[PDB]
């Protein structure tokens, strides 16, 4: 009664929105873009390789910079690199060696980390006697640190295995914020532009976009198959893609609240590991597990190039804030930049 | 055991009225307005438009 | 602060011959030093009670042993003796003896809440024989020293000692205002109590610090220690009403804290040429723990020796005759002017003795009213077979010396308690005994022997030695057996 | 406290009311009565005379008499008093009553037990505490409840029962589901045909009836009889399939026939247990307390009586004094380690030192392990290398005791003298005179440093968190856990397998990876975990596999409810499952620390409950008293606690078997002290035995049925063999035994035997795994058993010459066997059974690696199959060219039966890859507990673990035509 009532009205809310949103499917992107000129064929080069981490590679971040990057290891070790000069900034061992994510604060003063240890370790760059110390832990979820995103000096987000995501206060070491709604783990997150509103995916095969302000779920997007391994905003903010293990990526647009265009091959059979976007956007550069990273027509979804520099899957990938490049790490213990 | 599948229940009822309470727009104007987006920042993006090796840093120079 | 930085400093010196007398002299010029020094120590013993060292215990046991002891008057909102109980309680987890220290000082912390300054006022009463009715107790010092070969300054320091100068009546002034001072604190205005417990006579002096002694002590013997506070300041209006002297307390102005220092007990110098202990007996003429006797010997490596006999004699004739050994109980103090042995094992000893009113005096008077340890040295014990066949039991410590044909039997031994015998008989010419176990030096062999059985022939007699001794001599020896083996020494 | 009521003896026996502190000791207790009797008794002189040693303090808990026997246990955990309060009995009674010495018959008794152990039990000599002692005093209340928990008639007859499915080679033998039961009875020979799926009862019943119209009595009745096998004492009866008897079913593959006879129920009073008089010892043995109960931390230092071990963070240290050697056997040096399992968890040693024979140190030891992380099964390891560097003497030591307090004090333990099995012994060097000896202090405590019970409490860890894990975690988790057991694991794999603990204990298959990881070194982890193993519910309702829980029980794990759970899987076991492993597990009580356990209660309780099983148990555990010291004192406890349980008749068996093997090693020693005359001699010998005491009736120790009887000395002889052992021809002592002929036995000195004995043990493991998937090869297991030490009675099988002398006698063979077989379809049938034979024992012993021998050891049947012996000295295998030859092959060709031996190979060997698991375990773990790890790997390196089964066809005949090559 009490409990059917309102299962009955929630499934036919739903329907509302489904009605809702169909409206809006007035035409496709594939018709539209029919029209504008193909974005050809992205040939790319190799221009660097970054040699010297020991085991698989988990993470790594572009900083502000458009220089430095932070990439986490299997291996248990942090190192910061001048993508420039190839020279390691800094090589900083870590207490647990399952380290999952890094984020680049951008600042540039921080860098934090974490993993199955269930706590986000937040490191100092510029420490007071130049050495490399740990400022914070920011301790408190039930579950692995999957992903975290500085948004300044003093705050940063995290997801976890926890199936919540959370806002913390780096001062307080206390969860400003806390975002629950998903229902499986959060592979990856991505902030918009905005620093009030972020992206989460998760292993429920769906997302959920928040409001940083507030902390509620807004609208819930759906369509993969599969677990959703990796997430990131359409550089004007409106829209994001994400990656699935269901060996096919999606956009979608937060105004019109739906799918707008899937990019997927028929040979393509393995689950997306990464995403990013070109500076314009025009570009979606999809990191796969077959040690290859196709790049696809943003606007017309026909896969214009493929990036295949790696000998194992490749795990991470990144594109600078000036999309002067961008940074492919893998399993294979090696990160590589492109342009 | 309901006072759980309850609260449940109604966090979601009040989480789909969040969500459908919504203004959404055509997504004929939602991708022209992505697709303009694009056609404005092609030139600012040199992933797209493969510019000069000397204002690469990663090909011309060693030193920076 | 510099008086914090100093006592904090003279603290570390320390415990890095007369440093121990540096730090309480300079705490007691002032009365708030004692609650000054007593916060540093509780951070250093709670320091080592995570740390776990173990060299730098008991040292920090008998400083706050002492200045507890040597502290006015606890603040009423203080509770410093609180913070202190959190800190030793965690020591139970350690190997005896460092738990053995440890729970004997937490009961007396305990005492001290009960009924402040408690511990001053028992010391104090059996220190000078102030006994009572209900409080029997007493104690002596007395100084035995060598004339000959003592150095002169010592003498002048047994001489001042040795002075009864306090006086029965000013005794009690120095008791009875202690005791008040200690509950009432600053509260109480010293200078006129003072005034009035001058005119008041010896005999109610006595009344008043028995009842007073018995309410300190009966305090510690209610239950609760904190309202047990406010219950013995409740005895101590009735007593200075009863008493009339009432004014001085209910002070809403306080009066000031006045360092007491600790009164010299009772002593009397002797001279001990004689190398036995036969003086201790004369005196004797003219409850068996109530009372003790505490007794100094100088030191001297010629003297040692004898002195353990002598001292073994003691313990003989005592603990199997015990005559003076009933009437009270023994402390022995020896003072290098053995010591090295005493060392070895304690470095406390080392220093503040070995190491070597006036400031020397002084110092020794800490040594003896703390120093509660004892350490007992390894002795063998032998029996001299004479030509008619009877038994006669020495006993030597240092070396032996005896003495061709001869019977020899010796074992060896081992740490796992298993032995080996070795019978070879064999003519030599002289048997020498060191104490580096025993060692045989047979002439020129040398081996540490363990048990050894002598035997003689045909009831030859031959003469024997003990340690290098030239005074007790037995001769006529056939045979003899050695093995190895109230009046404690005293150490830290 | 509590007022108790204390019965005096003082006349009526006079009691008075007392008190006792509820926070005190057993031991206490008593000096409060003493005194109160002394200062209240009518005549105190008889109390005046004795003390409190020579009284017990027993209370009746419902008719049973307990007895405090522990004097430390807390007043407070005495049952008496929490069963009292359950029974609101105020005062409580207890009674105080003097000992009484032994009388000679329990001396009688008790020497009886002696000698049969090869041992004392009560021994107190080589020992430091009064373990061995508490246990003897603890295994009774479990004997009393088997024994209580035996039925008379069922005991007695022990039918040999199972209940696997029949193979199909052998449903091809039973046409029209019925059999033949040819009853012989006196002389009448009566032959009936009967279904084959009923029970003695039915046909009995029936066969009455049928002959209702034999010798059988007119006033008896069908009640009055019972079948029994015929040669050998093999009852038939319980409700069961008739197809359901390991001897039925041994018949149908053997092509013969079933031979019954009527016979009378064995009296079931012949099985009596001597009556009891230990009083049963407390309940709360074993309790110690929670944390909150054995912690300072919260009370007052008055009533402070014990620590809990979790309060005390000092670093471990360990004062040694010296070594001292009294024999001269260079510089040496002490390294103790501590150890768990096999892990180094830390370590410290000492400066070199001068070699005399007693150096003495005076040092002390700090270890970075700290007294609230020590793991109950602590062994501090001590060594003293030599020198670079050699290993010479060794010994170890609990840090914990039985009752759970630390040990303090001055120890002393002698040495033993040189990875293995018996470097983890726990007991001292009973050599104390030229044993080297080292001295130790640990610090005393002026409280006993308990270590309270873990208290489970529900997690909601294990509840919200579903661990609905990323596919990508989710395959690399299920990555490694498929990987065998053999298989290291890296940290990150004990954090990963650590943190999805909740999940993965979902597959029963990753436990042994599960608690590989656990740190043990630290509490607060390992108090996790045992709320971890508080959820069982996937575990206890599992597949019951064998080859997995068998791992749990290896060394490694060595925890106290890793095993637990392990035996409690074992308990679902039948009787023919046990016997098959039952070797494997005796040998695997020599990982415990401890000695009481579940495993070893487990084996008393089984042993109680069947005959067969208590027969092969006991020949087992005697095997090991006499062969390795190290371990005898816990094996003599045991053995003993059991031979008080099995009634009289298996006493008097027991010992009936004992003394014909002792006359024969007197006699087979003193032959081989040095023509003729040696026979002559040694029939001399013989013949004496005779005029001794050798026992005319006596089981055959590898066959509980197969009796035996007097020698045939004219066929008692000695073979050319360099170790010259004894053949023995003794002749069945079963009055009805249709055919006669002689029960061979081998007494062979100079190789030890618990090599071949495990292996032989192997090889009828491997049968039932092709029994299941209903196959055959023609394996001849011959009982083969060890007694003492170099020496061990052998089964002789009839029919059989080696083939060497055939050899010495390719063509060579065929004509023997055509000789041996002159009829071909007998010539032809044994060429089908050469070939089964030939096959299995080739991929049989490929696998455990001793295929590669010399023709000697191989010995050919009569009858046509193959088999070997002597692999205890001890090419893929033997496959010489007159064996194909006999396939009716020579050099490549084929035939049908060549196409035969290359199929079935095929069917068997992938046949075993199914069950790596279990042979991973059995093999090495042999390995270990047999012969004084790359050695290991044979087991992993040619077995193709995790390949391709069609390459393993190829990889397993690339050896087969190496072999033929
Ligand atoms: N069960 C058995 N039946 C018949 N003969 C056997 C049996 N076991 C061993 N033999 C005989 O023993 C010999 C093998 O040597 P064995 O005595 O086992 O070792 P060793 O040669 O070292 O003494 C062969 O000649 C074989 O005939």
């Amino acid at each position: 009664s009490e409990l059917d009532q309102l299962r009955q009205e929630a499934e036919q809310l739903k329907n509302q929105i489904r009605d809702a949103r169909k409206a809006c499917a007035d035409a496709t992107l594939s018709q539209i873009t029919n029209n504008i000129d193909p974005v050809g064929r992205i040939q790319m080069r190799t221009r660097r390789t970054l040699r010297g981490h020991l085991a698989k590679i988990y993470a790594m971040h572009w900083g502000t910079d458009s220089r430095l990057l932070v990439s986490a290891s299997q291996d248990g070790k942090l190192i910061i690199w001048d993508s420039y000069t190839t020279n390691k900034v800094h090589a900083i061992p870590l207490r647990s060696s399952w380290v999952m994510t890094c984020a680049y604060a951008p600042s540039g003063n921080y860098v934090a980390c974490g993993g199955l240890d269930n706590i986000c370790s937040i490191y100092n760059l510029k420490t007071r006697e130049g050495n490399v110390r740990v400022s914070r832990e920011l301790a408190g979820h039930t579950g692995y640190l999957s992903c975290c995103r500085f948004l300044d000096d003093n705050q940063i987000v995290t997801s976890s295995g926890d199936t919540t995501c959370a806002l913390w206060d780096i001062e307080t070491g206390q969860q400003t914020t806390t975002f629950t709604g998903h229902t499986g783990d959060v592979m990856s997150l991505s902030l918009a532009p905005d620093t009030r509103l972020f992206v989460s995916g998760a292993c429920d095969a769906s997302a959920k976009l928040w409001d940083v302000r507030e902390g509620m779920c807004r609208q819930t997007f759906t369509g993969h198959e599969s677990d959703i391994n990796a997430i990131c905003f359409f550089p004007n903010g409106n829209a994001f893609a994400t990656g699935s293990d269901d060996a096919t990526c999606r956009l979608f647009d937060l105004r019109a609240d739906q799918e707008l265009m899937t990019y997927s091959h028929d040979n393509i059979i393995c689950g997306i590991t990464s995403v990013s976007f070109s500076k314009s956007g025009r570009l979606l550069l999809a990191g796969y597990d077959d040690f290859n990273c196709n790049v696809w027509d943003a606007l017309k979804a026909d896969r214009a190039g493929v990036l295949a520099g790696h000998d194992n899957r490749v795990s991470c990938l990144g594109v600078t804030d000036d999309g002067m490049a961008v940074a492919t790490g893998s399993w294979d213990s090696f990160l590589k930049i492109w342009n | 055991n309901n006072t759980a599948s309850i609260a449940q229940a109604r966090k979601l009822v009040e989480q789909l009225k969040m969500e459908a309470n919504i203004d959404r727009i055509k997504v004929s104007k939602a991708a022209a307005d992505l697709m303009a987006y694009c056609e404005a920042h092609a030139k600012e993006d040199p992933l797209l438009t493969p510019v000069p090796a000397s204002e690469n840093p990663f090909r011309e120079k060693k030193f920076f | 602060t510099c008086t914090e930085d100093r006592i904090q400093h003279a603290l570390e010196r320390c415990l890095h011959c007369l440093n121990c007398w540096s730090l309480q002299e300079l705490v007691s010029r002032d009365p708030g030093h004692f609650l000054i020094l007593l916060e540093q120590i509780l951070q250093k013993t709670r320091e080592v009670q995570e740390k776990g060292t173990y060299d730098l215990l008991a040292p920090l046991a008998l400083l706050f042993y002492s200045t507890v002891l040597c502290t006015p008057h606890f603040p009423p909102d203080s509770d410093l003796l609180l913070k202190a109980a959190r800190t030793y309680h965690r020591f139970l987890t350690w190997p005896v003896p460092y738990c053995s220290i440890c729970q004997e000082l937490l009961t007396f912390i305990d005492a001290e809440l009960k009924a402040p300054g408690i511990s001053y006022q028992r010391l104090v009463r059996a220190e000078q024989g102030l006994s009572t009715r209900s409080h029997r107790s007493s104690t002596v010092t007395v100084l035995l020293l060598n004339p000959v070969e003592v150095q002169a300054e010592f003498l002048d320091v047994a001489d001042k000692l040795s002075t009864p100068g306090p006086s029965p009546h000013s005794a009690y002034i120095t008791l009875l205002l202690h005791a008040f001072q200690a509950t009432f604190g600053a509260h109480c205005d010293l200078s006129g109590l003072h005034r009035r417990l001058q005119s008041k006579t010896l005999a109610e002096l006595e009344a008043i610090f028995t009842e007073t002694a018995e309410a300190q002590e009966l305090a510690s013997g209610i239950g609760d220690a904190a309202e047990a506070r406010q219950w013995l300041r409740t005895k101590l209006q009735a007593v200075g009403e009863k008493a009339g002297f009432p004014g001085v307390l209910d002070t809403a102005k306080p009066g000031k804290l006045r360092t007491i220092p600790i009164p010299v007990a009772r002593c009397y110098t002797y001279s001990w040429n004689q190398d036995s202990f036969d003086i201790l007996q004369e005196i004797l003429l003219k409850d068996p723990k109530a009372s003790t006797l505490r007794v100094v010997v100088f030191g001297s490596d010629r003297i040692s020796g004898k002195v353990a006999r002598a001292y073994s004699n003691l313990r003989r004739l005592e603990n199997n005759r015990p005559l003076l050994t009933r009437f009270f109980k023994l402390q022995f103090f020896y003072v290098p002017v053995i010591s090295h042995y005493l060392g070895m094992l304690d470095p406390w000893y080392e220093r503040n003795v070995l190491g070597l009113l006036p400031i020397l005096a002084d110092m020794l008077l800490y040594y003896c009213r703390f120093a509660a340890r004892p350490v007992l040295l390894q002795v063998y014990q032998t029996e001299l077979t004479f030509i008619t066949g009877e038994k006669t039991t020495e006993i030597f410590i240092h070396s032996l010396e005896l003495g061709l044909t001869l019977q020899i039997i010796y074992s060896k031994g081992a740490i796992s308690g298993r032995s080996r015998w070795s019978n070879m008989e064999k003519l030599c010419t002289s048997v020498n005994l060191s104490k580096a176990a025993l060692t045989l030096n047979l002439t020129t062999s040398q081996i540490k022997v363990d048990k050894v059985q002598i035997i003689g022939s045909n009831s030859c007699p031959f003469a024997v030695c003990l340690d290098q001794d030239e005074r007790k001599i037995l001769q006529s020896v056939i045979r003899c057996e050695v093995s190895p083996c109230c009046l404690p020494i005293m150490t830290f | 406290l509590i007022p108790i009521e204390f019965v005096l003896p003082t006349s009526t026996p006079e009691t008075a009311l007392l008190h006792v502190a509820g926070h005190g000791n057993v031991e206490q207790m008593k000096a409060q009565v003493w005194l109160r009797a002394l200062e209240t008794s009518v005549s105190a002189d008889f109390y005046h005379r004795l003390g409190p040693d020579h009284f017990l303090l027993l209370y009746q808990k419902k008719g049973q008499w307990y007895e405090i026997y522990d004097k430390y246990q807390v007043v407070q955990t005495l049952d008496c008093l929490r069963y009292w309060k359950v029974l609101h009995r105020s005062p409580g009674q207890i009674h105080v009553v003097q000992r009484h010495a032994p009388s000679e018959e329990t001396l009688a008794f008790q020497r009886q037990l002696n000698a049969l152990i090869g041992y004392d039990v009560t021994d107190v000599s080589n020992v430091h505490d009064d373990e061995l002692e508490f246990t003897r005093r603890r295994l009774v209340t479990p004997r009393m409840a088997e024994v209580a928990g035996r039925d008379p008639k069922l005991y007695a007859m022990h039918p040999w029962v199972t209940s696997k499915p029949l193979p199909e080679y052998l449903l091809k033998k039973i046409t029209n589901n019925c059999v033949f039961i040819v009853i012989h009875r006196s002389t009448t020979s009566q032959t009936i045909k009967v279904s084959a799926d009923d029970t003695p009862g039915t046909i009995l019943q029936s066969f009455f009836t049928k002959m209702a119209k034999m010798d059988i009595p007119e006033s008896q009745n069908e009640r009055d009889f019972v079948l029994r096998v015929c040669g050998r004492d093999e009852y038939l009866v319980g409700e069961t399939p008739i197809k359901n008897f390991q001897w039925v079913r041994q018949c149908l593959k053997n092509g013969e026939e079933i031979h019954l006879v009527l016979d009378t129920p064995p009296d079931p009073a012949l099985d009596e247990v001597r009556k009891e008089e230990w009083p049963l010892v407390d309940d709360c043995t074993g309790v110690t307390g929670y944390h909150e109960q054995l912690t300072i931390h919260g009370k007052d230092h008055e009533s402070v009586f014990t620590v809990s071990l979790w309060d005390c963070d000092r670093k471990f240290r360990v004062k040694i004094r010296g070594i001292d050697i009294p024999v001269l056997p260079l510089t040496v040096f002490v390294e103790a380690n501590i150890q768990y399992g096999q892990q180094v968890l830390c370590q410290r040693r000492t400066s070199p030192k001068p070699f005399t024979e007693e150096v003495l140190w005076n040092v002390w030891l700090e270890f970075s392990i700290k007294i609230k992380d020590l793991p109950k099964g602590a062994l501090l390891n001590l060594q003293i290398y030599c020198g670079k560097a050699q290993l010479l003497y060794y010994v170890n030591l609990l840090l914990i005791d039985h009752r759970f307090l630390l040990r303090h004090g001055e120890y002393v333990l002698h040495m033993w003298q040189l990875f293995n099995a018996d470097k983890l012994t726990s007991a001292t060097n009973p050599d104390k005179e030229n044993s080297m000896s080292i001295s130790i202090l640990l610090d005393n405590y002026c409280h006993p440093i308990a270590l309270p019970k873990h208290r489970p409490t529900p997690d909601p860890e294990g509840d919200r968190v579903r661990a609905e894990m990323p596919n990508q975690l989710r395959k690399q988790l299920e990555a490694i856990i498929a990987t065998d057991p053999l298989n290291p694991l890296t940290a990150e794999d004990k954090e990963l397998l650590w943190h999805f603990r909740y999940e993965s204990l979902k597959d029963p298959k990753a436990y042994p990876k599960l608690f590989s990881s656990v740190k043990w070194g630290q509490q607060e982890i390992v108090a996790k975990t045992y709320q971890l193993l508080a959820k069982r519910e996937v575990w206890d309702q599992s597949a019951l596999d064998v080859g997995l829980t068998m791992q749990l029980l290896d060394c490694n794990f060595s925890d106290e409810n890793v095993r637990a759970i392990a035996v409690q899987k074992l308990e679902s076991l039948e009787d023919d499952d046990v016997l098959h492993y039952l070797l494997q597990l005796v040998q695997a009580v020599k990982f415990e620390p401890y000695h009481d356990s579940a495993l070893a209660r487990f084996l008393l309780k089984r042993g109680l409950r069947n005959k067969r099983i208590g027969h092969f148990l006991f020949w087992f555990l005697r095997s090991e008293i006499a062969q390795s010291r190290h371990y005898q004192q816990r094996f003599a406890v045991i053995l003993e606690a059991y031979l008080r349980g099995c009634g009289t008749a298996m006493l008097h068996d027991f010992t009936q078997q004992v003394q014909v093997i002792d006359m024969l090693q007197k006699v087979t020693i003193d032959i081989k002290s040095l023509s003729s005359q040696v026979i002559s001699q040694l029939k001399q010998k013989l013949e004496n035995l005779q005029n001794l005491n050798l026992p005319q009736s006596f089981r055959v120790p590898y066959d509980p049925g197969l009796k035996a009887g007097a020698l045939v000395i004219e066929k008692c002889k000695v073979m050319a063999s360099k170790k010259k052992p004894l053949w023995l021809e003794f002749k069945c002592a079963d009055p009805t035994a249709l055919s006669n002929e002689t029960i061979g036995i081998i007494f062979k000195h100079g190789d030890d035997l618990r090599q071949d004995m495990l292996i032989l043990q192997i090889l009828r493991i491997m049968e039932s795994i092709w029994e299941t998937e209903s196959l055959d090869l023609c394996l001849l297991p011959y009982g083969c058993i060890s007694t003492g030490d170099k020496i061990g009675m052998i089964e002789i099988v009839k029919d059989a010459t080696t083939i060497a002398k055939i050899q010495q006698s390719d063509e060579v063979l065929s004509h023997w066997l055509k000789e041996k077989c002159p009829i071909e379809e007998k010539f032809q049938a044994a060429v089908e059974r050469f070939v089964y034979s030939c096959a299995g024992y080739c991929v049989a012993t490929f696998v455990l690696g001793i295929g590669d021998r010399h023709n000697d050891n191989i010995m050919i049947s009569e009858t046509g199959n193959l088999f070997h012996i002597d692999f205890g000295h001890i090419v893929p295998f033997v496959l010489t060219p007159d064996f194909l030859f006999v396939m009716g092959t020579s050099g490549k060709k084929t035939s049908l039966h060549f196409q035969k031996f290359q199929d079935v190979c095929v069917k068997a060997y992938l046949a075993l890859r199914h069950h790596t698991n279990l042979l991973i375990i059995l093999f090495s773990m042999m390995l270990m507990t047999g012969m004084p790890k790359e050695d290991i790997e044979y087991i992993r390196d040619a077995l193709t673990v995790g390949k391709s089964e069609e390459d393993a066809k190829k990889y397993f005949l690339d050896q087969i035509e190496v072999c033929r090559d």
